[PDB]
């Protein structure tokens, strides 16, 4: 933990001249105010004011004012190795007449976390596993289609020193303060992937944006592009952004039960029961962009239909072995473009639905995978993901649990700004169109 | 079913 | 502050050995005088002498001799981590026969000011928003049409210490005695803002200077060019230079009105009356170049129409949400290619003639935008700034209040470089007239 | 003269193959619909249906059907030295009612010819000075910078056959029917003009229009590219359409009087009266293009003020030496880009309100030449023509006399395509503002 | 009226 | 709604 | 007033 | 006769 005189008195000694006031708005991207160290005692007295229309994205219409409110437990100094220290503060977003704002992720987050805690769960404990891509950049230092190495899964591909970024990312962020459990070479080539030890969800989200942000610095530093895209490549394999969860209750973990069979409690059941039910409501959240749904094709590992299983090739809800106090429930639909915030309160929300409605889980998928055909698989009721963004914009109007989850004024900005992605997306003429037309017809 | 593993032919 | 004895020891103390005498002419441009630390004593005497006729541009018809006098309290010393310190000084312009030169912006503020004094404000707080561009160079120096990154409205977008421009310009400032409130990336890719924090009229344009200095020298050192030109490009945003103001009367802010349903006083609303009675006079002064008209089109958050608003999408004017000590009018037309003190005369000379005249200050406009028609809009009383650098020099000629606060003496001389930049730009043929003529005809 | 059982008997003769309805838009671009040689008969039972709304432009909304009416008189076998000859017919539009479209501008031109016979004026005889430029092509088939030649005013440069255009193009002219008068090289490098001997109003610009087409084929031809535009090349000559017109009464010029001291009727006077009080008024119709208004530049012998004379260097009306029955009045504001028959229409509109009204002609200007001050110009009364397209389009819409030879229909769509023209091209940001700014500032 | 934020997809 | 034929502008 | 004779010195 | 300031246009 940390107080104002703490942070003044880390900051007069490490010699920080300058602070981010970090935040994030609604599309996930990583969004701060730089601020000399001669303004952090106004900073620490929540009186810094700034646009706040930023969270809105490009669909932003007029100008308005709003405070930033530093939290201290979130101060680090960044370990860049060089003079002229530079920190940050993750801030809440407060409208000027002292109520926080509607719009923050951070908030939406924190008012989920609250209505859980108002049955009873103390806390939410998350782990995710977000993986990454590493591509070559030019002389002028745009990205290439060269990947930085030829590794396969769980490979030792990046030995030695040169141009070892995944070493060099986990030492910065062992430095900086990160619980980090391990790392391992992905199954496609220049793929990397670090997971992160398990804490509170909302610690949860700022270390997924610290861990983004922290892996394109070091990898801009070795002269290479580290993208977080879902699906960058045809017929390779993406980036997804498993999330591991489970509900405590005073260090008690609620999810598990040493009579059940699988090791998994009534309350786990109706939670993964609820998470099952609305997939396709969050599926707009959890995979926000068009490239997330090329992602969700079969071979790839990647889930693209709604079931569970303790072991599959690509199912929606995964149970780990692992049991006791680490019996957890892995979602395995968000890519690591999702914003981290919507994305984890999404989910509680869907699983507090779950519970709550007392939901009965739906039977899990065997060692029978998904070459049965569509009557086959609507016979035993098992839905698929949305084929693309729309789908899953329609789903979310649609739906009313999570949608309040959202809230109304975060809701309306978000369908705005995918629905003019899609636009966009949708009347543009594709290299491969030409390649099949423009000579057949 | 295992395509995104056989890669390394493609 | 600072006296003679005082320079002497510290350029005896700092081992500085080059002073720049700077001082402004009427289009803006930074202008000095080189002197070696020998000539320290001479410079305090008010004794250098040099042309004078360089204020007004390319029009000077014949050399003059005029008088250097440094201002004391502008002295700092350049950071820039090398041997031989560079220091410098801000004088004013003086005729040998020991009277102030009529041409010099500084002195033109200097008057307006002292004419605001005589109706009791004993400051002017000004706090301005310049905002630039970085553009790459390439290997002969020139700068070329690739910006330096593609980051967003209060993007992070250059991180860690690779061509991180912006934070090494807030540290020198800061070094060199800066206050800076924020900075942050701009809506346009490349484009960064840099706040101060307020301070006297006279000190705001000096820091003005100061920062479009310091940061083109920093953007150089970086292998980039910075340009404060007004629409670098065609299709994003352009650059602007709000200047926050308000009048202090013996450290009260008279803008500030608690009984006020908005905080306004009556002498703020005269203030803003006044400001946009003569905005089509005072366009010629604060968007002086012929781009500066191609920044004022619709869509780019640039204001296009007079009218003042708390809350919209370009108001001429805005009442930020900030109340008390820092109740403040922003006005958004300026341009960073604007002369700071001119700028700040006219608006100063507008405000105080609105103040004197008792104007009444017309309604504000609604979340209503302009989308209206010409009718609409000329029968709701809503007036256009000029379409381009003519108009406004027309406006200008014919405006009473605003040329005397420029002055006999530099209104016709800015008239002339004016009418001969415009009489330069109109008769040429662009690629744009050979694009879309010299095929169809 | 032909009639349908001759044209048949021509297109039977002649092996033609290809017949081109030739007809012409608003902004003078010219416009046909192929046909087969087996659908003769039926266009010239006038039961040819098109769009129509081509006739609007870029500005057209919905799609119309009109029917050509062809022009038998207008006949011609183009000679291109190949089997399949190719014909063409000048057709009227006319609405599927039978009315006549209002919006044809050679529907315009015969209306407004109409009400002058109404006056009792037979004819309009005009005769134009077309002048074009021809440039070199690339390896890709596009103009470049560099002209054809660097010949000088009435020069011999283009001799021998050797890429002799001018000398083609009045070759197949005379092939064709045309009556050439002479032509010679222009004051420009690259500058040629061809003058034609005069004719009616109605063939003068149809003449015109032929002219045009003729230039451009053959110039392609010989693998150059021809342009009409007014000024391709800042600081060289432009290129004018001076058109001489006389109003003719029963084979005797109106215009004529031996009696007077320069050989003119008080008609006449009357008439170049007339056509100098509406010169702002139709500057938007003989100076449709933005790059019209950067031809109008003094020190080009392009007109710039409203004021007429027999000898001088640049003025708007110039009467010619001749006397006698080719008494004319030359009219020198119209560049080629300029559609004949509106700016046919417009100036005998004018001076047929000039001859009703029996206005004043003012005094001409004497051998001083404009170097006088404006005051010294507007204490003369000499007026000055728009300095762009938004001066010429407010005086056209402030006009009720050219507006009404216009029309009602014609002239909104203009208004439109122009505004259209003026707000696409006020918001470049051209390369010289970067040239001059980016470094300054 | 929002032509200069979507720059992006420009 | 006129996009198609303003394309001469683009 | 003769710029546009005085081409062939430009 | 203000020709050698007047390079900036040329
Ligand atoms: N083997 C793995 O767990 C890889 C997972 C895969 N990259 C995905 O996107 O889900
Ligand atoms: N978001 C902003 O305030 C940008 C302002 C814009 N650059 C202008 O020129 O006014
Ligand atoms: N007649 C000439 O000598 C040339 C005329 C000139 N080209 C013009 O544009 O008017
Ligand atoms: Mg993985
Ligand atoms: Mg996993
Ligand atoms: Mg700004
Ligand atoms: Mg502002
Ligand atoms: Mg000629
Ligand atoms: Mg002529």
């Amino acid at each position: 933990s940390y107080t104002r005189e703490d942070i003044i008195r880390i900051a007069e000694e490490e010699n920080v001249r300058f602070i981010r006031l970090q935040f994030t708005d609604l599309l996930g991207t990583i969004k701060n105010v730089e601020i000399p160290v001669s303004q952090l005692e106004k900073a620490l007295d929540n009186k810094m004011m700034f646009d706040g229309s930023s969270i809105e994205g490009y669909v932003r219409i007029e100008e308005s004012d709003m405070y930033l409110y530093p939290d201290l437990d979130t101060w680090v100094v960044f370990p860049w190795v060089t003079s002229d220290r530079v920190a940050r503060l993750i801030c809440d977003i407060y409208k000027p007449d002292g109520s926080p704002f509607a719009g923050d992720p951070r908030g939406i987050l924190k008012r989920v976390l609250k209505e859980a805690e108002e049955l009873g769960y103390t806390s939410m404990n998350v782990g995710p596993e977000p993986e990454f891509f590493l591509f070559k950049t030019d002389e002028k230092g745009d990205p290439t289609t060269e990947l930085n190495d030829q590794g396969g899964y769980f490979d030792l591909a990046p030995m030695d020193l040169g141009e070892n970024c995944r070493r060099e990312i986990v030492l910065k962020l062992e430095e900086m303060g990160f619980e980090i459990e391990a790392s391992h070479h992905e199954v496609a080539p220049g793929q990397h992937e670090i997971d992160f030890k398990y804490a509170d969800a909302v610690k949860a989200a700022d270390q997924i944006q610290t861990f983004k942000l922290v892996v394109k610095t070091i990898a801009r530093q070795h002269g290479l592009h580290a993208t977080f895209m879902p699906k960058p490549l045809f017929g390779v394999n993406g980036s997804g952004m498993h999330c591991n969860q489970s509900l405590f209750k005073d260090n008690e973990n609620v999810f598990y039960d040493e009579t059940d069979e699988l090791g998994l409690s009534q309350t786990a059941r109706h939670y993964m029961a609820g998470i099952l039910k609305h997939a396709r409501a969050m599926a707009a959240i959890t995979n926000p962009t068009v490239n997330s749904y090329k992602r969700l094709v079969p071979g790839y590992e990647a889930p693209c239909y709604v079931a569970w299983s303790a072991s599959n090739r690509s199912p929606m809800i995964r149970i780990p072995a692992s049991r006791g106090l680490s019996t957890r429930v892995e979602v395995r639909n968000p890519d690591p473009a999702a914003n981290p915030y919507l994305a984890l309160a999404v989910m509680l929300r869907a699983g507090l639905d779950g519970i709550k409605r007392q939901m009965a889980l739906p039977a899990p998928i065997d060692r029978n995978i998904y070459v049965m055909s569509e009557e086959e698989r609507i016979e035993e009721g098992i839905p698929s993901l949305p084929a693309d963004l729309k789908e899953a914009l329609s789903e979310l109007i649609r739906s009313e649990v999570i949608s309040d989850a959202l809230g109304d004024h975060a809701l309306a900005y978000f369908y705005e700004l995918k629905e003019i992605e899609w636009d966009m997306y949708r009347t543009q003429v594709h290299q491969w169109e030409r390649d099949q037309y423009l000579t057949l017809y | 079913l295992i395509q995104g593993e056989l890669s390394r032919f493609f």
